[PDB]
């Protein structure tokens, strides 16, 4: 994309500091799942391919962000080290895809088979058939060839540059120093050389110009450079190019001859190497011995040797150590393997007793690690990616998991998102192939990753993130993750997301729902029971009519649904909240129970048919008669309020007074009409359900039909008494609705009433409002008796 | 970073608290009204006596070169747009750039001293011979003509031109009778016009002369010189390239004019934009190894015009970005810099048609960041910032120094000493930013209701009796009661010693100076006997609250008064409307508590004569009918439950 | 031929004409003014933006075509004004345009994108020169008048030197 070179040709030369690291941070997520989910486990291989080249992607995006200007500001200072450690990363990456084939390699030959032991010529060959002996020397010279590799990409495009500054002629000023010594008697009064070779001087122990030498160790520099990253192509071109090919040439005697040759035709391989390794390396150990000379003639002849005397100050890096420490000890065991089983006669490698009658191992390489004198590797192996280095090497457990809760109790003070992302799929990698650790841990990795996640927000990674938990951990934390939840866009946005990586999504509302109302623990149970002094409403009334969007919003389990839309309601009457009853009931359809057996019959599973439905359809019917009975004694009150549409005298005097007086009463005989005819049919169907109500004992409003049910005991006995205190209650506001309807044939029962079916004692019945309500009825039989009646 | 205002008091930097003292001299001689010199000077005095040497001199440059006879433009838009202030100021910018060589001349003569291969003498021509005897006394190859004392003419005529005096140059003239060609007048000629007129015959014959023959001489400093002579090419360079950019800036600017002069012709002229992107990319930071010595590089970048470069360049400096904010404000009291809006984009915006290093200064972002960097600093430095944002007019409502004043008041939530101390509910008192600014009342009062719209109540009391607003407080006062009415008012937490105390200091506000409205008096006292009644029922007594309730004269009492509630019902208020429903509740519960004390009660034993129930079943009969009259026919219904509670109380008293 | 683009510009006409002759509803006036007052200020570029390239070269066009089309005054200076508002917004956006990037498309459609795709480099040096047209008009409404000449002189349009006539033709 050009967009991105645009943008760092304008930052390298712009005046500004600009950190896209947060932004590339929270990018980098998305497209890690997407390859996530476009690459499984199964091809490891392309999985990992794409992964590297993301990976390449990014680092190269950071480190253009980062070179676009000085590091000297703690922003970019933590940017750089940020992509230092996504190079660490990335590399710990390829080590660790790099073990996983070589034990996927080893798996299908861990079981071998030795029969035939007899040497021949070409050491090779018996190098080839030991290599299938032991996996040892295989995974070391695998970490040899992984550390070149590593050397060949850090080098970069140093062929390319040694091209801005090659040259071609060399000894010029020595040459002209000799010209002018031949033909002038004078221009070298020093120590001068004799001829114009490479070894002329060094053989003479007499040296010349300083310029020379200072050139030469250049050279040599880039020699170092070139075939420490495993390269001869590149370093015999410099070599033609320049003309010091003298070290390519002796570079080439610790070689060995490739005998396959069976006949004429095929190509004569068999020409490099010679015989004499052993003493080749005799003098390399000499020379090793009596070392005098550069660093970098030292730490090849070190390498080529063999001699950790002289070696431990050679080292100059980590990785340059444990690389000529595995290169010693598989030469040694080579090499011992190899003579004390046939010959041993002269020892090419000067090696005591002390290290002939020891078998090297590869615990005692961390041992020497660790055992490191210098500072600089105690402080490096103390850090935090080298040790993870050590125990992905190590395929270790205890330690690895010991190391892990030490990072857990430090807490958060070292690893970062992508550290914990790496983790996560470094676990579930190692998951998916073999073994496992501790349920502890692993549970911990996992609300540690979640954690993360939901800070780094982004809804469309969460539910991809989250499946990969136990079911209840799983749900228990998608309930605290959906409590925050708000815009129509982003919950059905969420809802899709849910709904393709498979998660119950309504289950998860219910428990939310179900969690809000344990915390909550009712309000005052389900029974009529009137605040103390004077107060408003309760503080967890707002949260449980804000969690029914949620609720709502998901039409798919309306039995449950209208189950918690009758508990609210039963928790609202009982903590003194009708307005807001009659809120809910106007915003809900009146069919709740009517869809509920719909989709039950729909479903096709009659078999396991419970109470619940017929509860749901009890509380609701008397939820509706309650609430009719309400509004029906409101609307009375209003128009006793209101005038009684009665001709009443206010002062007529005139024509235009007695026309305004007709037409009032011709408005209030036809709003007298109205409201009789709907109060006396809205009483009528209030009395006919009462009337399957007064033939009982306790009461009969919320109650239950028999066993299965969602209520509980408790919650059933509160209902009883709930009931058992509304149906007086109820049957007086009946009598008192039917009073002004001018219809008092089914009134005239009053007088009876008072005294019929009442086996129970006053005690519970609340004797405030049973009080205030038949003082209500003795209102109103005496403005009755004022109308004239019994 | 930059000096951020630390918390209170604490220690910043020597420079911005010299710097805040001035600004605080020039707002008190602002405040007097004498006319003040310039804020320049002080600053330049300032920084010398200091013991910074650096900056200072930096400064003593920047004030030198700004000393310039130019026309104060209005922004970077209308300077940039203006033809004749741009060269006037290239002008000035060449002429200080000669300064500046002059002075590195004497500083490197001070240097050498006086002993040492032929020290410097006074006289300016004097002075040149010694810095060239200093530099290369030896006879450079590439001679011509004679010589003045042994040393090399075409080299004194360079130094000389470098460093602009042009009567040592014409001293040099004088003196080099036979020791040069037939070219003396044409020098003299150059050097007495300063539009260089000298024949445009003659200086094409120069052209041509050094375009055939001065091309491939051993000698720089002669061919540089027969170049600014004839006026050739736009750059011409020989070795003036090595860490010494200011020599091939002075030729670029000899070589290269704006306006068509003597001798003018295509090829050997240039525009502004580009030596702008050559001294952006190719003398830009990190490319021609200027990081080390950012001083050159600033001075070049405000010498050819791009301040907003130099500005951005200065800021990215480290402990640099308070010089760069203090010459901002000062280009913006030298009124400069464009206004720019935005809050989130960058600092250094353009437009299409715009060239590099004159951008458009987005002032709005720079004032957000400013004030985002800040903590609640010294009110000294409070209000020298708030002397320079008053400046800005209205943009899009209210105004961004208000703004920005109310988030700072809002956040140090302090004014004992700033707006005014208080006794208990004393007026206000001249507060540092009242000394200095007018409109404090107002600004008070708009801070106090911006925070009651935020959600502040005890601060914004004390604000409102500190400006002396009884309307505002009592509003405010019933505002922050009427809610808590609603709930209990027993003491369980802090709102109820909260709402005494306002109570408290609107009683005594009102008592000691003129109150409220008519209308606002009636209703504090209907709310102040309204939570008596509360709190007396909330303790427990019913006796108390219903002799109160009796002595308030405001309840429906008989049917004959009902008239009269019911006129009085319709001069109250929303409070006085919305808190009948607690009255009403709390007034049913005290009655249904005494009815059943009377229940209980024997008739004939216990106490209480058959008379005395009598009357108090009578009494309870007149209030109840009182109140069903008024609830009837007041033209306000609440809700169910309350109107069923109503008629239940008005049916137990019946 | 009905509707010939998105009835998201119909629903807003509808509810500018029924705020405008009150036949809305006095519950969700306040709402009505609210949404009215939003989209006012996003069409008017100038607290608020998220339009179109293509459709801001079109307010500019329109406005070129109803202005300099008649002789007034005022009425030209509110043109002008207009057109010059438009412009301070459509230059940030037309300098994304130019280097073949991402046409700046709001969330909602409100045309159809088929045909409003900015990237062809053809008529950017005229709206430019009609940007700075625009330009030097408020700087010499403002009082400028040595810039706004100085900027007429350097660009080269018919509109500057036909405005410059209409201009000239007034104050003689």
């Amino acid at each position: 994309s050009p967009s991105f070179t645009e943008d760092i040709t304008l930052s390298a030369v712009m005046l500004q500091e600009e950190d896209p690291g947060e932004a590339a941070t929270m990018s980098m997520y998305p497209d890690f799942l997407k390859s996530f989910l476009e690459h499984p486990s199964s091809a490891v291989f392309e999985l990992i391919e794409q992964y590297e080249a993301t990976c390449n992607t990014q680092i190269t995006l950071l480190k253009k962000i980062v070179k676009r200007v000085t590091p000297g500001q703690q922003k970019f200072s933590k940017t750089a080290s940020i992509l230092w450690l996504l190079q660490q990363e990335m590399v710990t990456w390829r080590l660790i895809a790099a073990l996983y084939r070589d034990r996927i390699q080893s798996a299908l030959e861990e079981e071998n088979m030795f029969e035939i032991a007899a040497p021949n010529a070409s050491e090779k060959t018996i190098v080839d058939k030991l290599f299938q002996r032991d996996t040892l020397v295989r995974q070391s010279q695998l970490v040899v060839d992984w550390l070149e590799s590593i050397a060949k990409d850090e080098v970069g495009d140093f062929s390319d540059n040694i091209e801005y500054y090659a040259k071609s002629v060399y000894w010029e000023n020595t040459l002209h120093t000799l010209k002018q010594r031949s033909m002038l008697s004078l221009g070298s009064s020093r120590p001068l050389v004799s001829e114009l070779d490479p070894d002329a001087p060094i053989r003479q122990k007499l040296p010349l110009d300083d310029l020379d030498r200072e050139d030469d160790i250049r050279l040599l520099k880039y020699l170092f450079t070139l075939i420490r990253a495993g390269m001869t192509d590149e370093a015999q071109r410099l070599c033609k190019r320049c003309g010091q090919a003298w070290r390519a040439a002796t570079l080439e005697g610790w070689k060995l001859y490739h005998d396959a040759n069976i006949n004429g035709g095929t190509e004569l391989q068999a020409v490099e190497g010679n015989p004499y390794r052993c003493v080749w390396k005799t003098c390399c150990w000499r020379m090793a011995e009596d070392e005098q000379f550069n660093k970098y003639e030292r730490a090849i002849y070190a390498t080529l040797s063999g001699n950790l005397k002289q070696l431990l100050p050679v080292c100059e890096s980590w990785e340059d150590t444990v690389w000529a420490h595995f290169k010693v000890m598989v030469d040694s065991l080579v090499e011992q393997e190899i003579r004390a089983s046939i010959i041993s006669f002269n020892e090419a490698n000067e090696l005591p007793r002390e290290y002939l009658e020891a078998n090297w191992t590869l615990d005692s390489v961390f041992e020497e690690l660790q055992a490191t004198d210098k500072k600089r590797v105690l402080e490096e192996n103390r850090e935090h990616y080298h040790i993870i280095q050590k125990f992905v090497i190590l395929a270790d457990v205890d330690g690895l998991m010991d190391e892990f809760s030490e990072w857990l109790s430090n807490g958060k003070n070292l690893l970062l998102g992508h550290l914990l992302r790496f983790m996560t799929h470094l676990l579930l990698f190692f998951r998916t192939l073999g073994l496992q650790a501790k349920e502890e841990v692993s549970v911990e990795v996992l609300k540690t990753y979640i954690q993360r996640l939901i800070n780094e927000k982004q809804i469309e990674l969460i539910a991809f993130y989250v499946s990969h938990l136990p079911q209840e951990l799983a749900i228990s934390q998608y309930a605290v993750f959906l409590e925050n939840i708000t815009d129509p866009d982003q919950r059905q946005r969420c809802l899709e997301l849910a709904k393709e990586a498979g998660l119950d999504v309504a289950s998860i509302t219910k428990t939310v729902v179900e969690n809000t109302r344990k915390k909550d623990a009712g309000e005052f149970a389900h029974h009529d029971f009137a605040p103390a002094l004077d107060s408003g409403t309760s503080e967890e009334d707002r949260a449980k009519i804000d969690v029914i969007d949620w609720l709502v919003f998901d039409p798919a389990q309306r039995a449950e649904a209208l189950k918690q839309s009758n508990a609210i309601m039963r928790k609202f009457l009982a903590s003194k909240k009708h307005e807001a009853a009659k809120e809910v009931f106007a915003k809900i359809p009146q069919d709740s129970i009517a869809e509920i057996y719909s989709q039950w019959e729909e479903q096709a599973m009659d078999s396991a048919l419970p109470a619940e439905d017929d509860n749901a359809i009890r509380e609701h019917l008397c939820i509706r008669a309650y609430l009719e009975s309400h509004e029906a004694f409101n609307e009375w009150f209003k128009h006793i309020n209101s005038p009684p549409q009665k001709p009443t005298l206010v002062g007529q005097a005139s024509f235009t007074e007695k026309v305004a007086h007709e037409h009032k009463e011709k408005k209030y005989e036809m709003d007298f009409g109205i409201w009789k005819g709907h109060l006396d049919a809205l009483t009528s169907d209030v009395k006919e359900k009462i009337y399957n109500v007064l033939l009982f004992v306790d009461g009969g409003w919320m109650v239950d039909v028999r066993e299965d049910t969602e209520e509980d005991p408790e919650r059933s006995h509160q209902m009883v008494l709930l009931r058992r205190l509304c149906l007086p209650m109820m049957c007086f506001l009946l009598h008192t609705v039917l009073h002004n309807t001018k219809q008092y044939k089914d009134c005239l029962r009053l007088a009876d009433i008072v005294s019929s079916e009442n086996q129970k004692l006053y005690t519970v019945f609340s004797k405030t409002e049973m009080r205030n309500l038949l003082q209500k009825l003795r209102e109103s039989s005496l403005m009755l008796l004022d109308l004239q009646l019994d | 970073i930059s000096e951020s205002g630390a918390p209170g008091r604490s220690s910043l930097d020597n420079v911005e608290m010299a710097y805040a003292r001035q600004m605080y001299m020039y707002n008190e001689k602002v405040v007097s009204g004498h006319l003040q010199p310039s804020l320049v000077d002080l600053c330049t005095e300032a920084a010398e006596r200091l013991d910074d040497k650096n900056v200072s001199d930096l400064w003593v440059m920047v004030k030198q070169m700004t000393d310039v006879p130019l026309i104060p433009a209005s922004d970077t838009l209308k300077s940039r747009c203006s033809g004749q202030m741009q060269m006037a100021f290239v002008r000035q910018a060449l002429n200080y750039l000669e300064q500046s060589y002059k002075n590195y001349t004497l500083i490197s003569v001070f240097a050498n001293l006086q002993q040492a291969q032929l020290g410097g003498v006074p006289g300016t021509y004097n002075l040149v011979r010694s810095f060239l005897n200093i530099r290369l006394p030896t006879p450079i190859p590439g001679l011509q003509d004679g010589e003045i004392e042994g040393y090399p003419v075409w080299a004194l005529i360079y130094y000389c031109m470098r460093c602009g005096d042009l009567m040592a140059a014409q001293q040099v003239v004088n003196r080099a009778q036979h020791q040069l060609g037939d070219f003396k007048n044409c020098f003299q000629e150059y050097i007495h016009n300063k539009d260089r007129r000298l024949s445009p015959t003659t200086e094409n014959k120069l052209r041509l002369h050094y375009r055939r023959a001065v091309r491939a001489s051993t000698d720089p400093y002669k061919r540089a010189v027969y170049c600014i002579i004839g006026r050739c090419d736009v750059s011409d360079n020989h070795s003036e390239v090595a860490d010494k950019t200011e020599d091939y800036l002075w030729l670029k600017l000899s070589q290269v004019c704006f306006e068509d002069e003597a001798n003018s012709s295509p090829q050997d002229r240039l525009t502004l934009p580009q030596f702008q992107k050559q001294l952006f990319e190719d003398y830009g930071e990190s490319h021609f190894a200027v990081n080390q010595q950012p001083y050159l590089y600033f001075q070049v970048l405000f010498l050819t015009a791009q301040f907003e470069a130099a500005i951005a360049f200065l800021f990215r400096l480290e402990r640099t970005r308070c010089h760069a904010v203090h010459v901002a404000l000062a280009l913006f009291e030298l009124k400069l810099l464009l206004k720019s809006t935005g809050q989130s984009a960058q600092l250094l915006s353009q437009e299409p048609g715009e060239p590099q290093g004159v951008r458009r200064l987005n002032f709005i972002r720079l004032l957000m960041l400013y004030t985002r960097k800040f903590e609640p600093t010294d009110p000294r430095e409070a209000l020298q910032y708030f002397y320079f944002l008053r400046n800005e007019k209205d943009n899009q409502g209210e105004s961004m120094f208000l703004r920005c004043v109310s988030e700072l008041v809002i956040e140090s939530r302090e004014f004992d000493m700033l707006l005014g101390k208080l006794e208990k509910d004393g007026s206000r008192k001249p507060g540092a930013i009242d000394k200095f600014t007018r409109d404090t009342k107002t600004i008070i009062n708009k801070v106090a209701s911006v925070a009651e719209n935020k959600g502040l109540f005890e601060e914004a009391a004390k604000l409102y009796d500190l400006a002396k607003n009884p309307d505002k407080v009592l509003e405010l006062t019933n505002k922050l009661l009427s809610p808590v009415v609603s709930q209990i008012s027993a003491p369980q937490s802090n709102r109820e010693r909260l709402k005494n105390m306002a109570l408290a200091i609107a009683e005594r506000y009102k008592s000691q100076g003129v109150s409220a409205e008519k209308s606002i008096n009636s209703t504090f006292y209907l709310l102040l006997d309204l939570i008596t009644f509360f709190d007396e029922y909330h303790a427990g007594h019913i006796d108390l609250s219903f002799d109160v309730i009796e002595r308030l004269k405001l309840v429906p009492l008989s049917q004959d008064s009902v008239e009269e509630r019911v006129a009085a019902f319709r001069n109250f208020s929303d409070e006085i409307r919305h808190n009948l429903s607690e009255i009403l509740l709390a007034t049913m519960n005290i009655l249904f508590t005494q009815y059943k004390r009377l229940k209980g009660s024997g008739p004939t034993t216990l106490g209480r004569p058959q008379r005395v129930q009598e009357d108090k079943d009578s009494v309870l009969r007149s209030q109840a009918r009182a109140l069903i009259t008024f609830a009837g026919m007041i033209p306000y219904r609440m809700s169910g439950d309350t109107n069923a509670r109503l008629v239940q109380m008005e049916v137990l008293m019946n | 031929c009905k509707q010939l683009f998105t009835d998201r510009q119909r629903s807003w006409w509808d509810a500018v004409y029924s705020l405008i002759t009150k036949k809305a509803l006095p519950g969700t006036s306040a709402k009505l003014r609210s949404v009215i007052q939003h989209d006012l200020t996003t069409l008017r570029a100038q607290e608020k933006h998220g339009l179109q390239p293509a459709v801001l070269v079109n307010w500019a066009r329109g406005l070129h075509k109803t202005g300099y089309s008649l002789n007034s005054f005022y009425d030209q200076k509110e043109y002008m004004g207009r057109c010059v508002h438009y412009w301070k917004k459509l230059l940030p956006l037309l300098d994304l345009v130019k280097q073949k990037k991402s046409i700046p498309e709001p969330v909602d459609p409100l045309f159809k994108h088929f045909h409003n795709k900015d990237i062809k480099v053809s008529e950017v040096k005229d709206l430019e020169d009609e940007a700075c047209i625009a330009f030097a008009t408020l700087d010499l409404v403002d009082g400028k008048t040595e810039d706004a000449i100085i900027a007429f002189e350097s660009v080269k349009n018919v509109v500057a030197y036909w405005n410059l006539a209409l201009i000239y033709q007034r104050k003689a």
